RNA sequence: GUGAAAUGCGCAGAUACCGGGAGGAACGCCGAUGGCGAAGGCAGCCACCUGGUCCACCCGUGACGCUGAGGCGCGAAAGCGUGGGGAGCAAACCGGAUUAGAUACCCGGGUAGUCCACGCCCUAAACGAUGCGCGCUAGGUCUCUGGGUCUCCUGGGGGCCGAAGCU
């Protein structure tokens, strides 16, 4: 049905898995995939080589509903978020640009005993 | 404050009263507009249908004004601040320059001297009453009107107040003293400020009498009576209710949802 | 490479409005930048701060700016 | 505060001879009015502990001297005193 | 009396008349806490770093003024009560102090 | 989510993204082997009230000093009383893991409590494990803060290396 080429990208790399979800260009998905989403589950969706293999899956899906350049906007650190980004260059998408966002408090609230680990 | 008593007698260990800062300077009411006799009276056409009411101090009424919009424009004087028997906050005598004079519902802070006024017009402080649109999202505000011209109806328990939390076309979002969120009409008056004499909530009653003073019968429990009395009533010797709690009625008492299904205060309330 | 006081003239870091003077003190992330590149003493570099923070809560400075390609 | 013409009056009024700017008498005059200024804040602000410390060092200070004042002079030891308004 | 620079920030999105209104009732507030004038800079509407009430301009004014200490934080919330003032900000005021001096 | 897992959440539409709103706590960068405070201790911004301290000018008082049994005040966190608040975190408590066992360590929840006010409590590796005041006895090095007819000289404070001496 509805079709955009020029739509925008988000990458959210957990220390445990990573995750990308493609977008209109204010913010609205079209579609998503991510190591869970490939044959991959537990621990190896956290790997590099799933962040890529989603980043794939994740763009292929996009294509299709007319895809072609999109921003591309990460958040957080984790193994996999390179290759995300790299994955998606050589791609068939044209990266316009790459931003980080990672997301971080100015002291916020209290966190959990083991990221408190900073004293 | 609380006056706490020393124990020169049992009970009057337990018992605190009112401080009356509050009022001072002005006990005997309005004789003008004050006084209506009031009617005690437990029940409606022969049988009682509140139980355990009866007794307690014979008692005056005051008349007090519960919608300002009458008197818009028009500034007042706070002539006096006056204890009230029939409510748990307490009442200010104000003379307007009309000459004209009523009784407010006195807002916390309030205090002999100031002038206060109602209208689309009037300052955002304390005693003035304004619809609801006129006032700024955020300020807490109580004797507020629930649909438009009809009287105040909200917050007006002694310390109480409600909080403006957002505007929705002609409506306005209102966090109660409950803590439920309802839409009230733009043009439902309120009095900026909260309610005062907030202490309230702390009398210690202190005895059994006082308890009648203020009119309230005991109350006797359910199982304490027999089987045709209560749900509870009967058993052998001391009882564990023997499901579910009851009301005299019947019907279950406790988690048991009473409020109407169908009620058109629907699609207002929010909590 | 470049400290950043002695690219500037004779200017007041008492100013909390010298949107262009102040927006030169702030990384292209929106912090306020170490003496390792401002180069102002120990107390200037406060004067300086508690100026840049007012700034920002007037409205004129960003508190953060995200990170235009990494 | 205490304003540079509240002070100089102060010093003024309870000298010994114009330009006395130390003494006995006139240094207590300077505490006694730093003192009911603060006394008067701590009344308001009664959980501020740490400006309630300076408070009783002033307040030794000025017995300290009130001390050698009337071990000197009884006479203008009743004056300061009285035309001051202190001994609790 | 102190010197003090008061800076305040109204909606951008104002006809000249309500924006005159407003700027009209600052000067009444002024006045009435005791605030003698003395500069004013109107710089007018600018760009913000971040939105402010949904909009990323605002009208802005500094002011020069001396008053009684006491009474400034009553100004201060005097100011605020309008929906459309967005931002006040009082300062002690203190002579610019110069680098490369 | 982990070591790998599982509990747990999710097609009743979660996670990931966008917009609009609510609420509470803590203040990133600046920020340091930095500063202030008698100690405990004190960190977004603004204004008001208020304590201690430092430098300079050699003007005033004229030994008015030091210490301090007892008394009096302050005294981190936890905990207590009354009432308000409660987002995040979290003793207890429960689930999943691991293990011979696991009343733990790791994971999913979670109640007090954490916060506000007011009043109690009075402890501590309350540690520099070094009571207070004074005088005297090489210097080197970097640092915060003041004063100078400012390659430097002088005063107050914070670290490092070390004469004599002590151990």
């Amino acid at each position: 049905k509805r079709q955009v080429a020029s739509g925008r990208a988000y990458i959210h790399a957990s220390y445990n898995n990573t995750i990308v979800t493609i977008t209109d260009p204010d913010g609205n998905p079209i579609t998503w995939s991510s190591g869970g989403v490939i044959g991959y589950k537990g621990s190896r969706k956290g790997t590099p080589y799933a962040a890529q293999l989603a980043a794939l899956d994740a763009a292929k899906k996009a294509m299709a509903y007319g895809m072609q350049s999109v921003d591309v906007i990460v958040r957080g650190t984790g193994a996999g978020r390179e290759q995300a980004i790299r994955a998606l260059q050589a791609s068939g998408l044209q990266v316009k640009s790459i931003v980080d966002d990672t997301p971080v408090p100015h002291n916020g609230c209290r966190p959990k005993k083991k990221f408190r680990k900073a004293s | 404050a609380v006056k706490k008593f020393k124990p020169y007698t049992p009970s009057r260990r337990f018992m605190t009263v009112a401080d009356f800062s509050e009022i001072t300077k002005t006990e005997p009411e309005k004789s003008l507009v004050k006084p209506l006799k009031k009617t005690g009276g437990r029940n409606n056409q022969g049988r009682i249908t509140v139980r355990f009411r009866g007794g307690g101090h014979k008692r005056l009424y005051r008349i007090i004004d519960f919608k300002r919009w009458d008197k818009v424009g028009i500034p007042a004087k706070v002539a006096a601040i006056e204890y009230d028997p029939n409510r748990s906050a307490r009442i200010a005598l104000l003379h307007y320059v009309d000459g004209e004079k009523r009784y407010i519902i006195a807002p916390d802070g309030l205090q002999v001297g100031q002038q206060v006024v109602a209208g689309p017009d009037a300052p955002i402080q304390v005693g003035n009453a304004l619809p609801l649109r006129f006032i700024p999202v955020g300020t807490v505000v109580h004797a507020v009107e629930l649909e438009p011209k009809k009287g105040a109806k909200l917050a007006r328990a002694a310390g109480t107040s409600a909080q403006i939390q957002g505007r929705e076309g002609d409506y306005v979002i209102l966090r109660l003293p409950s803590g439920e969120l309802r839409k009230v009409h733009g043009e439902c008056y309120a009095t900026v400020g909260a309610v005062g004499n907030a202490d309230h909530k702390n009398i210690v009653l202190g005895k059994a009498g006082r308890s009648r003073w203020l009119g309230r019968r005991p109350h006797v429990r359910g199982a304490a009576m027999n089987p045709v009395d209560h749900p509870h009533g009967g058993g052998e010797g001391r009882a564990p209710r023997g499901r579910p709690p009851a009301s005299p009625w019947g019907w279950q008492t406790k988690g048991l949802k009473t409020r109407k299904r169908r009620k058109p205060s629907s699609r207002f309330i929010i909590a | 490479k470049a400290k950043v006081k002695a690219t500037l003239g004779e200017f007041d870091l008492r100013d909390y409005r010298n949107v262009e003077v102040l927006k030169r003190f702030l990384s292209e992330t929106g912090k306020i930048l170490p003496r390792r590149r401002t180069g102002l003493s120990a107390k200037e570099q406060r004067i300086l701060a508690k100026t840049i923070k007012r700034a920002r809560i007037l409205g004129l400075l960003p508190f953060t700016e995200k990170l235009v390609r990494k | 505060p205490i304003t540079k013409e509240e002070k100089q009056k102060v010093i003024q009024e309870f000298a010994r001879f114009p330009g006395d700017t130390g003494s006995t008498e006139v240094q207590v005059a300077l505490l006694t009015l730093r003192i009911n200024r603060l006394s008067e804040h701590l009344k308001v602000h009664k959980k501020d502990h740490h400006s309630h410390r300076g408070l009783l060092m002033m307040v030794g200070q000025r017995r300290r001297l009130l001390r050698y004042l009337q071990r000197e002079d009884p006479e203008r030891y009743r004056a300061l005193i009285e035309k001051l308004g202190i001994r609790g | 009396m102190r010197r003090y620079e008061v800076n305040i920030v109204l909606n951008p999105n104002l006809d000249q008349s309500q924006l005159a209104l407003e700027k009209e009732i600052i000067q009444r507030a002024l006045e009435n806490y005791g605030a003698r004038v003395e500069k004013v800079e109107e710089l007018g509407l600018r760009r913000l770093a971040y939105p402010i009430a949904k909009d990323p301009q605002g009208y802005f004014l500094w002011y020069q003024v001396e008053m009684p200490e006491d009474r400034v934080n009553d100004l201060a919330r005097e100011l605020r009560i309008r929906d459309n003032v967005r931002r006040v900000m009082v300062v002690k005021s203190q002579e610019p102090f110069l680098a490369n001096a």
